[PDB]
């Protein structure tokens, strides 16, 4: 079991290799893949500002 | 009272036809009310 | 983001039918004992069998 | 009860299966002569259920006689004076209420009740029958 | 047809003293539970052997041993040890007691037969009371009747030194007596069929003539009815009284015993002293073996705890999507757990393992022919999972987690071959497709599922959002040709085209006229419906059908389509 | 709701088929005890 | 008031009795229907008829065949007042379904239900016989239930040939 | 409270198993679609049918 900090627990139910995963413009794979599904109904929005922010930072550098 | 017939009943909803024998009719209506609560 | 790693039953066999799993799913202990405590109150319970076919009366081992 | 289960089966089944008067006296002296706890309230409720099948059954001397020796035994008296008045309309009659003087003579015990109420004229026309 | 008759009862019935002895028999007489120095069961205690059997199966008290009557030093019966779990032993009261039930629990069953109120009575069984001619079927002779809160004077001294004390014992619980043991001789000297008269005439009494009148005929139609009862039953009204104690047995009680304690002791005590002091504290402790709470502030022990009576003792799944709605994947671990028994039997059918001993190391050793023998045991053998308990049929996958399919903890195995039936046969996750509240469908496509099958048939974008400017696409000969053209991305999921149509007008559609008629002066006309055009002719008999859709629309109907025709092959 | 009114409550049971005069029978006028007449209401 | 022997009793209680099941099924689909809940009228109905299925012997009847304040069946009832005279008078009741639960005919289920002692103190006295036909009963005792699949009990021309 | 209610729901009613195929009633409910009070509605009655 996983979570962020917005009370999105999940389970891990599939593994993946590298090459199976979806991958960005700039050719990095992702590492793992939510449901979108699980927000509007939560209604935590926060951990949308976050995973932004959280890729903003560490390209700048940045916390 | 401690009893019901297939023709009283009436068709079942699972299955499509009259209501068979020996089904336990009163327990299936004490679900069917209970579980939407 | 940031992710962190954390550390009637009966009733619906009866609505199936299904006589037989309802009793593997049961098993008698639970009857033997409750006879035994219904006698520590000086009360008795006997189960008799009636017979279909010669209307003799049998009293089960309980 | 072993006779009730099979009462039922023809009660709640095919027309061929369906009682008749015979099918009613059998059922009614399984109560009547049972050996323990109260049944009145059993026999009355064949007897009603007897009167709504009248378009297909009707009584005979043995359905009187039964009802006769059932609410003589639990003193419903009033009622087994109304079925011995049909009684006395049947042939043979009251010998088959005596039953031989067996099951307690139920024709002694419909005269004795009578006596032990003050039914006075009852008794004389009961003596009539005999 | 006849049906097949099945006559089974069972009853209940208040016990005789002495159906409580052929119980037993067996008397416990000592308040022991077990030695302190040798840890062996007291002799003639609450475990005692010779009253309750062997606490070890075939071995007696002195250490005798036998292969499974009577041995002869300590008189334990040579049997298996179970017998503890059901033979019952009884202590015999010195004096007899009321059942709690029977007295207390309003409304109260012996005031009621006896038509005197608690209140009178209860006084007679644990206060200074005592009843004046409690029988009426043997001679008496002083004027005495009722209770007596105080005591006769003359009785004291006078009487018995008259009729000098052994002459005076005789008669004495005749004319006055005291405790339950007045009220039993009251209940057995009962004539039932006097109550049923006088309850009758009292209650037409007072038809002939507010809130009590009405309440005093509901106590006479419960006492003439509780009379009727013990009539035509075998049930004596004096059982209410009891005269012995049935005693649980030790494997049910391994609270309960200190309850028991208790009154052997005082039943011992008052034995000893043979006073009504005593036969109070004996009959108020068998209250609290009986039922506790019925007195008021119920006994408790040194640490502040209310002790229990009879009375009180009587009253992980992870989703897998390519899964089959009738299957479910099972871990090793838990496989070869729940079917350990079919592994054996496999594993000695096929002679991989001589015995049961064997077929157990193998098991143990994860030898690899085990998994083998598993995967064939469990195909066709469905398992119950707890329309929460639902039955799959199994199979084995990698991992340590149970896999579900995406439309749906305990696992039972069924044994037996009827119920094995039932699984496969009323169970199943497929003749289960209808809920019986109103019949709708259970498993209808949700959440991501929907969301795919909106979006695929969602079609094109129309009109203003499709054309920037106001006006003032592709044909495809069959349905394989434009799937085949959206796999070589010709064409998007949502762009319009044009598809021939060689079956019946079997589009849904708003039922509207032609938006336009082109009629050529041949005699051919074309007709623009919003969704399809048709051409048809004056000439000849032609009628050909064109719809205007999208590879989406396309592809859901191939599905249904090859689902059905795939299904039908396949059977 | 069936009307407060006695008799308007007697018609809707007839309207409605819940009771009709049909049901109204005793044992002694299907069992043909035409003596018993004579023994009531004297 | 206006009817006689068992038709002011008999008739009376076909009313409240009709009244009393047409009402309860609408204020019990009204909170479902109100909620968007669909339940189809077969499963109240069943609920329904067990809690207006008795009737209660009058104070004022009484007679060897029912005694005042008697809890009886209405079908039972109805049939009694058609053959008998002997002053069977009786009204209508609602019973709640805790009420109805410990008016059955199995002791072992009212036991089970609630009230434990009270039930077995009161069937202990009397005798009481348990006839084992429903449910319940047959799964304490840890037999085959009545439903389902467990619904109606689930040389001579030897040594005689031709010599030849 | 739905657990609570479902308990005493299924209490009530265990006993209730389809044993003939026919009682052999003659009465029946009677039901009607033009009540001249109210317009009942058409899906729910026939719902009910």
């Amino acid at each position: 079991k996983v979570a962020g900090r917005h009370g999105n627990k999940g389970i891990i139910s599939k593994i993946l290799p590298r090459q199976d995963m979806p991958y960005l413009q700039d050719g990095r794979p992702v590492d793992m893949v939510f449901n979108p599904l699980g927000v509007p109904s939560r209604m935590n929005v926060g951990q949308i500002f976050e995973c932004s922010l959280g890729l903003a930072g560490s390209l700048l550098d940045r916390h | 009272t401690s009893w019901i017939c297939r023709l009283c009943y009436g068709r079942s909803p699972t299955h499509g036809d009259l209501v068979e024998l020996g089904e336990a009719v009163g327990i299936i209506a004490g679900q069917s009310i209970g579980e939407p609560g | 983001p940031y992710i962190l790693k954390l550390i009637m039953e009966v009733w619906a066999l009866e609505g199936f039918g299904v006589a037989h799993i309802l009793q593997e799913m049961l098993t008698p202990e639970s009857f033997r004992l409750l006879v035994r405590e219904l006698r520590s109150l000086a009360l008795e319970l006997n189960h008799f069998l009636v017979s279909e076919k010669n209307f003799q009366i049998n009293r089960k081992e309980v | 009860e072993v006779a009730y289960a099979t009462f039922e089966n023809m009660e709640y089944g095919e027309d061929f299966m369906k009682p008749d008067t015979e099918t009613y006296n059998w059922v009614i002296q399984a109560y009547t002569r049972a050996d323990s706890y109260d049944r009145v309230q059993d026999v009355a409720e064949l007897l009603g259920m007897m009167v709504e099948d009248y378009k297909r059954v009707q009584p005979n001397v043995k359905t009187h006689a039964l009802l006769v020796e059932c609410f003589t035994k639990y003193c419903v008296v009033k009622e087994a004076i109304r079925h011995f008045r049909a009684l006395k309309n049947f042939e043979g009659g009251t010998k088959v209420l005596h039953n031989a003087g067996n099951f307690e003579d139920p024709l002694s015990l419909y005269l004795r009740a009578l006596c032990r109420e003050g039914r006075i004229v009852e008794l004389i026309d009961a003596l009539d029958a005999m | 047809m006849i049906d097949r008759y099945k006559h089974q009862q069972l009853r209940i019935g208040l016990v005789s003293p002495q159906q409580i002895s052929a119980w037993a028999t067996g008397e416990v007489t000592k308040p022991y539970t077990f030695h302190y120095k040798t840890n062996k069961p007291e002799k003639d205690g609450l475990f005692c052997e010779r009253i309750f059997g062997p606490i070890k199966s075939g071995i007696c008290a002195c250490g005798n041993y036998r292969v499974i009557k009577f041995c002869e030093q300590c008189g334990v019966e040579f049997v298996d040890s179970r017998i503890r779990r059901y033979q019952m032993g009884y202590i015999k009261l010195t004096c007899p007691v009321t059942h709690v039930w029977y007295l207390k629990r309003l409304p109260s069953y012996i005031a009621n037969l006896l038509d005197k109120p608690l209140k009178e009575l209860e006084g007679l069984v644990y206060c200074d009371f005592s009843f004046a001619r409690p029988i009426t079927k043997k001679p008496t002779f002083l004027r005495l009747r009722g209770s007596f809160e105080y005591e006769i004077q003359s009785w004291k001294y006078s009487i018995p030194l008259f009729f000098t004390t052994q002459g005076f014992e005789i008669f004495r619980n005749r004319e006055i007596s005291t405790g339950a043991g007045a009220i039993r001789e009251q209940l057995a000297d009962l004539d039932l069929r006097i109550i049923i008269e006088n309850s009758l005439v009292e209650w037409k009494q007072l038809g002939e003539e507010d809130r009590k009148i009405v309440r005093r005929k509901d106590f006479l139609v419960r006492r003439m009815e509780l009379a009727k009862h013990f009539i035509r039953t075998n049930i004596e009204p004096e059982w209410m009284v009891l005269c012995l104690l049935p005693v649980l047995p030790p494997e049910l009680r391994p609270d309960i015993n200190e309850l028991y304690r208790r009154v052997i002791y005082r039943n011992n005590t008052l034995t000893d002293l043979l006073v009504m002091c005593q036969e109070k504290l004996v009959q108020e402790a068998v209250d609290t073996l009986l039922d506790n709470g019925i007195r008021g502030q119920p006994m408790r022990d040194g640490h502040n705890k209310v002790y229990k009576s009879f009375s009180d003792v009587i009253e992980v799944i992870v989703v897998g999507p390519s899964l089959s709605l009738h299957r479910c994947g099972l871990p090793r671990e838990i496989a070869i757990e729940l079917f350990q028994t079919f592994v054996i039997r496999g594993l000695i059918r096929q002679h991989l393992a001589s015995n049961i001993g064997v077929a157990k190391s193998q098991i143990r050793e994860k030898k690899p022919i085990v998994w083998e023998i598993l995967q064939e045991v469990m195909q066709g053998h469905p398992v119950l999972l707890n329309l929460g308990i639902q039955s799959f049929q199994p199979i084995l996958v990698e991992g340590r987690t149970i896999c579900l399919h995406p439309l749906v903890m305990a696992v039972h195995v069924p044994l037996s071959l009827e119920a094995q039936a039932e699984a496969r046969l009323l169970m199943f996750s497929h003749m289960n497709l209808l809920s019986p509240a109103i019949g709708d469908p259970i498993s209808v496509p949700t959440q991501d599922m929907l969301i795919g099958l909106y979006v695929l048939t969602s079609g094109t974008r129309r009109g203003i959002c499709a054309n920037r400017y106001n006006p003032c696409e592709p044909f495809f000969c069959n349905s394989y040709d434009a799937i085949g053209a959206y796999r070589q991305k010709r064409i998007n999921l949502d762009s319009p085209l044009w598809l021939r149509w060689q079956l019946d007008q079997r589009v849904i559609a708003s039922k509207e006229v032609p938006i336009e008629v082109h009629y050529e002066s041949f005699g051919n006309y074309h007709e623009i419906y919003a969704h399809y055009l048709i051409v048809r002719s004056v000439k000849k008999e032609t009628l050909y059908i064109y719809i205007r859709t999208t590879v989406g629309h396309i592809s859901f109907y191939r599905e249904i389509e090859e689902a059905i025709q795939g299904f039908s092959q396949a059977c | 709701w069936f009307p407060e009114e006695p008799f308007e409550a007697f018609k809707e049971m007839r309207e409605r088929k819940v009771f009709d005069v049909s049901d109204m029978y005793t044992i002694a006028d299907v069992w043909g005890w035409t003596w018993e007449k004579d023994f009531k209401n004297k | 008031r206006i009817l006689g022997i068992p038709w002011g009793f008999l008739i009376g209680a076909e009313l409240t009795i009709v009244q009393s099941r047409i009402s309860l099924v609408n204020k019990i689909q009204k909170v479902y229907r109100s909620q968007g809940v669909q339940i189809h009228n077969r499963h109240i109905e069943i609920i329904v008829r067990q809690i207006t299925s008795k009737v209660l012997v009058s104070e004022e009847g009484m007679s060897n065949v029912f005694l005042p304040g008697e809890l009886i069946g209405l079908l039972r009832a109805e049939r009694t007042g058609r053959a008998l005279e002997e002053a069977i008078c009786y009204r209508a009741v609602l019973l709640g379904i805790t009420r109805a639960s410990l008016n059955t005919q199995s002791f072992i289920s009212e036991a089970s239900f609630q009230e434990t002692a009270r039930v077995l103190a009161k069937a202990a006295l009397r005798g009481r016989i348990d006839w084992l036909k429903g449910l319940k009963e047959n799964v304490v005792l840890g037999g085959v239930i009545p439903a389902g699949t467990g619904f109606n009990k689930g040389d001579i021309l030897f040594y005689h040939r031709e010599f030849c | 409270d739905a657990g609570y209610l479902t308990r005493r729901l299924v209490e009530v009613v265990q006993h209730i198993v389809v044993r003939r195929t026919d009682c052999g009633t003659i009465r029946g409910i009677s039901v009607s679609p033009r009540n001249k009070s109210r317009m009942m509605s058409e899906r729910i009655f026939i719902q009910t049918l």
